[PDB]
């Protein structure tokens, strides 16, 4: 983990380089299904959502 | 010939008639339309009294 093999014309010899972690770190705002499945039955208001299907009238 | 176009026009007309509140209604709009009314409109296939009527645009 964190180690990469660098091979190319830039480096004189092929090398194995340990890469320092970035700051800030790239993070993807994903959704966890198992974590959300452990809670109680949550009701996704089916009337605000169905008014968003029709922005004004569609 | 002229089969898909007439069906599409009848569907659009029925959708507009049954949904007056909606502003823009197209052939893909998920709105109610009576398929039996569309069948009745196509059943008016038996038109015997008009082709173009000369001297007038559309009467």
């Amino acid at each position: 983990a964190g180690e990469c093999l660098v091979v190319g014309d830039s480096t004189p010899i092929p090398s194995i380089v340990k890469l320092e972690l970035p700051n800030p770190e790239p993070r993807s705002q994903s959704i966890k299904f198992h974590k959300k499945w452990s809670e109680s039955w949550r009701t996704p208001s089916f009337e605000e959502v169905i008014m968003r299907w029709r922005k004004e009238n569609g | 010939h002229n089969q898909v176009s007439q069906f599409k026009r009848a569907v659009v007309l029925n959708k507009e008639k049954y949904n007056p509140e909606f502003k823009k209604i197209t052939y893909d709009s998920p709105v109610y339309f009576n398929i039996n009314e569309v069948f009745n409109y196509i059943y008016n296939l038996n038109e015997e009294v008009i082709n173009k009527i000369e001297g007038e645009p559309s009467l």
